[PDB]
């Protein structure tokens, strides 16, 4: 059991309709634990914890570190997003939705973006109780996967229809079971 | 509250190594990452571009990450990480039907210090080829997580295992998973 | 080229 | 790449004038443009410090532009005075260092308002025999060229003031090895 | 207030030299550049307290910093080259890279490929023309500083002792002997300008210093000519009735 110290630095843009209400937060991290903050809507840096406590203090007193700061939400958060525009902000995979009974699974694999709407259908009518979801799963290589379960009482030849809709769709997919 | 989040500037200094760590998150997803080691850009986008980023940014960045630790270890009487408890979780990226490829997902959560050896076991022996894991993704609490893929060939009698160490498990820890 | 936030120093 | 050009290389002018020295950088991917003034014993001190996002920068007789699509910057410099004579550089930075330009000369020229322009010729006190000759009383418009016979030396004009009543005086020297016209490079219709 | 040291410094085509530089107190941020003639300054080294951040700038293994404690750096040339002469300059930082950098005056390094060149200047006073004297009542002293190579000098004026800074004109840039040869000696100039009632009393002393920068102590010189030292040369004349 080896000791360890940490020091992290996170500088977040925080993006609401496009670029018109954009938030910038640096976050500077001792193990896990935040010391030092700059919101782009305070304005200042602000001591997170008594450790950053002398830096916020020290930061602030130097004006040029305040205005490279304070210019970083259009330096740094609006400047990449119009990359971002012509990049990941494009990317539309489509979702394979498969079915597989146990108890009846749907499994709606490797979709970009996240937004995603599955639904259950018994016979056409929309089946609400008895349906299981598994949060949002990131793959992490820039595809989503999620597992939505029926449970089901299968009698005569009741057809059984996993609804998904997706950005990437202009019409929904439908996988039927009978 | 936003329509999306992302962090330009994922920085990262452990005294351990010592190693560091620089990459651009997009909505949880690595964008790129800078060698500190090479010193090199290693795109991670799933897309043809030519955008381009200088690493001494990085290196430079990185740098006054290690002049400020050195530091605070001096101001918090040498206080030092908590060896958190990793979660791992193994899966595949598609339904999984006999004898046309797939890739097996080997998730760890919960990951700090970031050090971690996350390593395959194909019937009890170590798996090299066709594997390939991100980096140290950021979490909100400031904590992180890996993926490990690797990609195979299901068929119904070869059984495998995602092999994790970490300091917060007192044994190394193997995940199952079969067809 | 995108663009990066930057760390500073603190006091020594 | 990235290269940073100055445009006036040199600028020479009187007092009170106002000027303009801009700046040309071929890659618009920059974290800061920066203007200083270098003078000779002391090295640069920093002017101005516009951010990526910004288009003037307004402080004091200073005014800078920033144009950052077309890569150039341009200083302005109001009711300009013999002491900010000094090399103006503009700087670029390219987020990992630090790109200086090739700098601009800036000369502010004292007023003289009763000059007397005459050429005396002194005796060497250590020998009398090697002498020197003098143009002085001179308007600061006047450019003393160096000679075009390589065995006579010209020196450019400087300028000095003398005590508590404000009076300054251009002066050029001559030497060889007569002063009618030491000077053949600097006719009196300037 | 960013120092440092030597101001001027002269060495041939393989000698080693280092340059010395003070940062301004609580400064971690520490940066070289170098400036040649007509030239902006060029990045070369960055501290990041006592390790460096990026070495990009430098132009050689040759070239080596180091800042062992986080303030005071020195610069290390070894095998040094006609195209190492240069003025180095020195930064210093509270902020990133990006934030402002305080500048030092900079060393003036001239590598010469032979010492055999090195001539220290010869001086002369002149006094002034009775005509400018009958005319404006004013009476112009000339200096003359001639012969010397390399570039390095500091010329100064003297009236009875104390230095005088008020009527002197010295040239901002020396002048080439012969414009076609590379070693052409130099020659600076300057006035001093006082009143000629000040000039017309054999009381006053005037004396012209030129601060030549030569060589060292420890560069021995074998040639019929004296070693051209860092030295003064001096000239003076009295005023006269």
């Amino acid at each position: 059991s080896p000791e360890d110290f940490v020091y992290q630095f996170k500088g977040m843009c925080y993006f609401t309709n496009g670029t018109e209400r954009v938030r910038l937060v640096s976050r500077s991290i001792y193990n896990r634990e935040e010391i030092v903050r700059f919101d782009s809507d305070v304005g200042e840096f602000r001591a997170v914890t008594l450790l950053g406590l002398p830096a916020a203090e020290y930061w602030n007193s130097q004006k040029d570190i305040l205005e490279r700061k304070r210019a970083a939400v259009d330096r740094v958060c609006r400047h990449n997003y119009q990359l971002e525009l012509r990049t990941t902000l494009q990317r539309r995979v489509e979702p394979t939705v498969t079915i597989s009974p146990s108890l009846l699974v749907c499994s709606v694999t490797d979709f970009y973006p996240a937004q995603i709407k599955v639904r259950w259908f018994r016979n056409g009518q929309e089946e609400t109780a008895g349906v299981v979801s598994t949060p949002l799963i990131r793959n992490g290589d820039w595809t989503f996967q999620i597992l939505v379960m029926l449970e089901m009482t299968p009698q005569r030849g009741d057809v059984y229809t996993c609804h998904v809709e997706h950005p990437s769709l202009q019409s929904p997919i439908t996988v039927e079971w009978r | 509250v936003a329509d999306h989040v992302a962090s330009y500037g994922v920085n990262l200094y452990q005294s351990y190594g010592p190693s560091g760590q620089f990459t651009h998150e997009f909505d949880g997803d690595e964008e790129f990452y800078v060698d500190l080691e090479r010193k090199e850009t290693v795109w991670k986008l799933p897309l043809f571009h030519r955008l381009r980023f200088d690493p001494q940014f990085a290196l430079t960045n990185i740098a006054v990450l290690k002049h400020n630790l050195n530091i605070l270890i001096k101001r918090s009487n040498s206080t030092a990480a908590t060896n958190e408890v990793p979660e791992v979780t193994v899966f595949s990226k598609s339904p999984v039907t006999l004898g046309q490829p797939n890739t097996l997902i080997c998730l760890v959560d919960n990951i700090f210090p970031p050090v971690v050896n996350i390593t395959w076991l194909s019937n009890g022996h170590s798996v090299t080829e066709g594997v390939s894991e991100t980096s140290f993704l950021s979490k909100s609490d400031h904590s992180f997580f890996k993926i490990s893929y690797l990609t195979f060939l299901p068929s119904a009698d070869e059984i495998y295992d995602c092999k994790v160490e970490h300091w917060g498990l007192d044994e190394p820890l193997l995940k199952h998973w079969e067809p | 080229a995108p663009f990066s936030e930057q760390e500073q120093p603190v006091l020594g | 790449k990235q290269e940073v050009t100055q445009i006036p290389a040199a600028l020479s002018v009187p007092e009170g004038e106002n000027l303009v020295l801009n700046c040309s950088f071929t890659d618009s991917a920059i974290y800061n443009l920066q203007w200083f003034r270098q003078d000779p014993g002391k090295g640069l001190t920093s002017l101005l410090l516009i951010q990526s996002s910004q288009r003037e920068q307004t402080s004091g007789r200073l005014n800078a532009s920033l144009d950052k699509s077309s890569g150039r910057s341009t200083l302005y410099i109001a009711a300009s005075q013999p002491g900010d004579s000094a090399t103006y550089l503009c700087a670029v930075h390219t987020g990992a260092r630090l790109m200086f330009g090739d700098g601009t000369q800036l000369v502010v020229k004292p007023n003289i308002q009763n000059p007397d322009p005459a050429v005396y010729q002194l005796r060497d006190s250590k020998s009398s025999d090697k002498s020197v000759c003098l143009f002085t009383d001179f308007d600061s418009q006047t450019n003393v060229s160096q000679s075009k016979d390589s065995d006579v030396y010209i020196t450019d004009k400087c300028v000095l003031d003398m005590r508590s009543m404000d009076f300054k005086s251009n002066s050029a020297v001559a030497w060889s090895n007569a002063c009618a016209n030491a000077f053949n490079n600097s006719i009196i219709p300037e | 207030g960013v120092s440092q040291t030597p101001s001027n410094k002269v060495t041939e085509k393989g000698k080693y030299v280092e340059l010395r530089c003070d940062p301004i107190s609580g400064h971690t941020a520490l940066y070289w550049y170098r400036q040649s003639l007509g030239q902006g300054p060029e990045f070369l080294i960055y501290f990041q307290g006592t390790g460096a951040a990026d070495d990009s700038g430098l132009p050689n293994d040759r070239f080596f910093a180091v800042r062992p404690e986080g303030s005071v750096s020195t610069l290390k040339i070894q095998r040094t080259e006609r195209g190492d002469s240069a003025v180095y300059l020195c930064a210093s930082s509270h902020g990133a890279s990006t934030d402002t950098q305080y500048f030092g005056p900079g060393t003036r390094l001239t590598v010469l490929e032979d010492l055999k060149n090195v001539f220290p200047p010869e001086v002369a006073v002149f006094e002034p023309s009775e005509a400018e004297i009958s005319h404006t009542q004013k009476a112009t002293l000339v200096c003359l500083a001639t012969g010397f190579f390399p570039d390095h000098v500091e010329l100064s004026w003297w009236v009875n002792g104390k230095e005088v800074h008020s009527g002197v004109c010295t040239d901002p840039q020396p002048l080439k002997e012969q414009p076609a040869l590379n070693d052409s000696r130099y020659a600076l100039s300057s006035r001093l300008r006082v009143s000629a009632t000040f000039w017309q009393n054999p009381r006053n002393h005037f004396r012209c210093q030129v601060q030549f920068y030569g060589l060292s102590e420890n560069d021995e010189w074998t040639q019929d000519r004296a070693k051209p030292v860092t030295q003064i040369v001096s000239a003076e004349a009295w005023g006269r009735a």
